[PDB]
């Protein structure tokens, strides 16, 4: 079996004739090792979109990118609940919607981003 | 004392077979008795 | 001596593990509700048939 | 985003350029603990032949394979796989195989 | 057996006669309207090959098949909002509910939120439904959370106990309640003392018609099947879709790594070509249906802000 | 009924079941339509027997107990109306006799009650 | 060769349910505006203009 992910100790209950196993659609979750017989999860690691934050091309040539849905623990910083945005400066006082990001939160003023 | 001992046999009939939360059947339904299991 | 197979005779198709999942698979298995053969001595030899499903409770 | 939206200007607002995953690392194999080679010889290296009437078959299990011997040498006057690249054999493991 | 049509009556039909009403019953009634669905976004390289470079590398023989099947799911993804955005947010402000409370008799308690928690029938009904994603399949959050549009309707509705229809034209107009509803029914034909003389009787009947309303969902399952058809659509598109990644499509086999890892790349790459073609199509199949199921929820959004509009902040005169 | 191309449909997954699903939901939503367009009246209101309605000509609209209105035979005449293998038709819910009832009832109330018939009694 | 006959024929299968689709939400909307004509010029009487 020749794949990528995370190995983790599994305490998803085997029975002494099972190897591995698949929770839904194909999708292997579980292998016992061929030598210790131990089952060990595999949980993918994390993936997903990458999406950029700008005013434009004239206005400035800075830019925000936002990880869609992702820990910021990976590769200023600041964690919503559409993901984790780097490159905004977070502030207090609120506005009226100017560019979209999700999840209520909105982003150009005194010359820099603004989350 | 003769005992008793029951004999069956085997068909290639599709079942639905429903696991438990300790990855053990528990039930299934022959997909071709009746018209309900149908 | 016949008898009602109400529903024994499932096994696990695979040595692969789910839980908490309904799982649809072909293969052979016991019709449910079926009549069954009952012996008690005349132990006569039996025909295989392409599987054969076996019970009892020491002779 | 000027790549993706094909244009040397982009206006304002949110654009999805791409996605990111993070790199598998330091690649890791357990094969089975068992440790003892078939007699391939014993396949090759023999005159008592079946008829083809009487076609003679064996089974292969319960130890290491390795084939580039066969494989690569001349021993052989024909090798030809149907449905598996030679080169992998020995990286293939399997339950068993009839010969 | 066969179907009865209804209840057979015949009216008595003359020249001389005339029938007219002695009283009154004022009632309720709940309508209710869809308008939106999951911000479904599926990466599609990922969706056919994978972490796979030679099979991409065959991928890009059919150009742009990726990138407008992501573009068009990114415009139904933006529309989803856009349908939100037009139904909800038409108040130029944000109206309060004053704190004391004397409209008339009319026990409005059970449609206002109460600064516990949303109000309590907004809180029934989201108990009411029960609303996966793991390779290249997401949903992305909504713009507007739960929490905004029940403020958005708390406005709303604390604005038309306040103003009437006045709030919905300009600057709001403070008018008593009692006089409001007076007015109302003048507005459908009846003469303006018969709700002053009858504010009791009329106070009585809403206040027991709300507390029906919020018993018959308290306890009737299926009250909401119109909205969760669409959950369940969804879903059942999102699972036929990751279950065809294991067919064969005419292949050695299922699994990428497999047939690669054993394979020349000669017939790997025909195995391949195999899985790709099959891939593809069940994807164009799902962007297709999802784009006709889109279309559909747009209209009826649509609807659902004309109903809106003349309803809500103002009194239709349209029938039925 | 050809086994071999059978096994060679298997491989290619759900499609049937899904194509049989869409034309299902379809159909549903066309006996549908008919539910919510006719059956707007909940009772089955009657003409009187007498006609009296004020000078008003109405024979040519209302039902005629020979057989439908002599307009709507009219229309069944302008209009120009099998299956084979693996293609049926199925039959819809409300039946010919059974829309002509329910123009029958709204044209019976509209005439006697005017618009109120809809709104309550 | 029977793969080219099921291919095919499956594609031109397709094609026509979609075209049926797209039919049946042209009627459905159609329908609606039916069922509102009824509800406000038969049962009442509409003041819009044509
Ligand atoms: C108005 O008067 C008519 C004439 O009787 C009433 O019509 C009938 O009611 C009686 C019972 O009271 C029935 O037996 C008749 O069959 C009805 N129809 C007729 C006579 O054509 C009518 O009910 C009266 N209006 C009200 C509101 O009661
Ligand atoms: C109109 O109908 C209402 C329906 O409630 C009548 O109100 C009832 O009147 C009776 C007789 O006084 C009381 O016993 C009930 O308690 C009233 N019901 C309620 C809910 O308060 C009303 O009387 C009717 N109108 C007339 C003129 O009789
Ligand atoms: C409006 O009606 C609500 C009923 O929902 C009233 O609330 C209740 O008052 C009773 C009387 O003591 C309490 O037992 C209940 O616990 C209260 N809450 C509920 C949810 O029933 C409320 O007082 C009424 N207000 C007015 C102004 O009529
Ligand atoms: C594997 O086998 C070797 C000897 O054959 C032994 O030293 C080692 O402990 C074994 N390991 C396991 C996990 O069985
Ligand atoms: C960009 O900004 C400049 C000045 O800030 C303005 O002149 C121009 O019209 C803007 N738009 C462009 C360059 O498209
Ligand atoms: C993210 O990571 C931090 C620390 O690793 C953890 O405390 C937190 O629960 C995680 N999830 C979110 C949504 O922040
Ligand atoms: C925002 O508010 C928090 C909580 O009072 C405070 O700690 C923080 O300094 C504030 N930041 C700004 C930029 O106002
Ligand atoms: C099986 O799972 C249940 C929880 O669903 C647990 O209570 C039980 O201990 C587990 N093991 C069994 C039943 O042997
Ligand atoms: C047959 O015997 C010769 C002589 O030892 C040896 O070199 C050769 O490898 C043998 N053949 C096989 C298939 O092992």
């Amino acid at each position: 079996l020749t794949g990528t992910g995370v190995l983790t100790e599994s305490n998803k209950k085997f029975l002494p004739f099972q190897q591995f196993g698949r929770d839904i659609a194909d999708t292997t979750d579980a292998v016992r090792d061929p030598q210790t017989l131990e089952i060990l999860d595999i949980t993918p690691c994390s993936f997903g979109g990458v999406s950029v934050i700008t005013p434009g091309t004239n206005t400035s040539n800075q830019v925000a990118v936002l990880y869609q849905d992702v820990n910021c623990t990976e590769v200023n910083v600041f964690q919503t609940r559409a993901g984790c945005l780097i490159g905004a400066e977070h502030v207090n006082n609120s506005y009226e919607c100017d560019i979209p990001i999700g999840a209520g939160i909105c982003a150009v003023a005194s010359q820099s981003i603004i989350a | 004392g003769a005992a008793a001992y029951y004999v069956g046999y085997l068909q290639p009939r599709t079942f639905l077979l429903k696991y438990n939360e300790n990855g053990t059947i528990t039930d299934a339904v022959d997909c071709a008795l009746d018209p309900l299991s149908e | 001596a016949y008898t009602n197979s109400f529903t024994r005779g499932v096994y696990y198709p695979d040595k692969v593990f789910r839980s908490s999942v309904l799982h649809s698979t072909q293969d052979l298995f016991l019709p449910f509700f079926s009549n069954v053969t009952w012996f008690h001595f005349d132990n006569p030899v039996l025909p295989f048939n392409d599987g054969v499903y076996f019970a009892s409770t020491n002779i | 985003t000027k790549c993706t939206l094909k244009s040397f200007t982009v206006e304002k607002g949110i654009y999805q350029t791409s996605n990111f995953r993070v790199q598998p690392t330091e690649s890791i194999v357990r094969f089975p603990n068992i440790t003892n080679l078939c007699p391939f010889g014993e396949v090759f290296n023999a005159t008592r032949f079946a008829s083809v009437y009487a076609w003679n078959r064996k089974r292969i299990s319960n130890c290491v394979a390795d084939y580039s011997v066969l494989y690569n040498s001349a021993s052989f006057s024909t090798f030809k796989c149907y449905g598996v690249s030679p080169t992998k054999l020995n990286d293939l493991c399997f339950t068993n195989v009839y010969a | 057996y066969t179907m009865s049509l209804g209840a057979e009556n015949s009216v008595a039909y003359s020249n001389n006669s005339i029938a007219i009403p002695t009283n009154f019953t004022i009632s309720v009634t709940t309508e209710i309207l869809p308008v939106s669905m999951t911000k479904t976004s599926v990466d599609c390289t990922m969706y056919i090959c994978g972490d796979s470079t030679e099979c991409s590398n065959l991928l890009l023989q059919y150009g742009s098949f990726c990138t407008q099947l992501n573009r068009a799911l990114t415009g139904i993804a933006v529309e989803q909002d856009k349908n939100t955005q037009e139904v909800f947010a038409q108040v130029k402000q944000i109206y309060k509910t004053p704190p004391i409370k004397d409209f008339g008799g009319f026990n409005f308690s059970q449609i206002l939120p109460d600064p516990s928690k949303r109000s309590f029938i907004e809180d029934l009904l989201f108990n009411k439904v029960t609303l996966q994603k793991f390779n290249g399949l997401t949903v992305l959050p909504p713009l507007l959370t739960d929490e905004m549009i029940a403020q958005y309707t708390s406005a709303l509705l604390a604005g038309t106990i306040t103003s009437g229809w006045t709030f919905g034209a300009g600057a709001a107009l403070q008018i008593p309640f009692a006089m409001q509803m007076a007015y109302r029914f003048n507005g459908i034909g009846v003469t303006q003392n018969v709700l002053y003389e009858n504010q009791k009787l009329i106070a009585n009947q809403f206040n027991s018609a709300i507390g029906k309303i919020q018993d018959s969902l308290s306890s009737t399952a299926s009250a909401l099947g119109k909205l969760q058809d669409v959950v369940n659509q969804n879903a059942q598109a999102l699972n036929t879709l990751v279950k065809q990644l294991s067919s064969n499509f005419g292949a050695i086999s299922s699994v990428l790594n497999d047939i690669l890892s054993r394979l020349d790349p000669p017939e790997a790459e025909v195995q391949i070509d195999r899985l790709i073609t099959g891939r593809l199509q069940s994807l164009q199949t799902y962007v297709t249906q999802q784009l006709i199921r889109a279309a559909e929820i747009r209209a009826s959004a649509n609807l659902a802000a004309t109903k809106m509009s003349e309803c809500v902040l103002g009194q239709s005169k349209r029938v039925d």
